[PDB]
């Protein structure tokens, strides 16, 4: 989904970012307060 | 490093901090002007919110983690080092702090996805 598309198996580092994403956005931090 | 294979990386010289996201490095000798992979600063898919970018503090953000660093490392993922447009795709680490990991940490960027459908599709 997401209107993406990419082919690549691009895993590597996401989940670093992503638990550092996590983080931020349930603390509505700058961007992630958009919501 | 969550990956048995440790991927490559490799110091550069930092030339200059455009955005918080869009910076412009030299590694071996070579200048070019890396964006940060798994973010997306600068320019939105398309700025909903209109100040979702955040682009003052972010520009300057990337500057401060940088230009503090003596040691500036470029570690490029299994997708690719360089992009069509002459740009850059790597992690940019200072002394080891994934300059990356600050700015979406810190609400200034978003992940940027990078699309695995299922597996071929």
């Amino acid at each position: 989904g997401s209107v993406a598309y990419v082919y690549k198996p691009n895993n590597t580092h996401e989940q670093l970012l992503r638990k550092s994403e996590a983080q931020a956005k349930k603390e509505k931090l700058n961007i992630w307060s958009e919501d | 490093a969550t990956s048995t294979k440790k991927l490559h990386k490799e110091p550069a010289t930092l030339i200059k901090a455009i955005d918080g996201d869009t910076v412009k490095l030299m590694y071996k000798g070579q200048p070019m002007t890396f964006r940060l992979l798994l973010v997306d600063t600068p320019e939105t898919k398309h700025p909903k919110k209109g100040v979702e970018k955040y682009g003052p503090e972010a520009s300057a953000f990337t500057k401060k983690m940088v230009e503090n660093a003596k040691k500036i490392e470029v570690e490029f993922d299994k997708g690719q080092r360089t992009d069509k447009y002459g740009r850059g795709l790597a992690y940019i680490y200072a002394d080891g702090k994934m300059v990356n990991e600050a700015l979406v940490r810190q609400g200034l960027a978003k992940v940027a996805y990078v699309y695995k459908p299922n597996n071929t599709h």
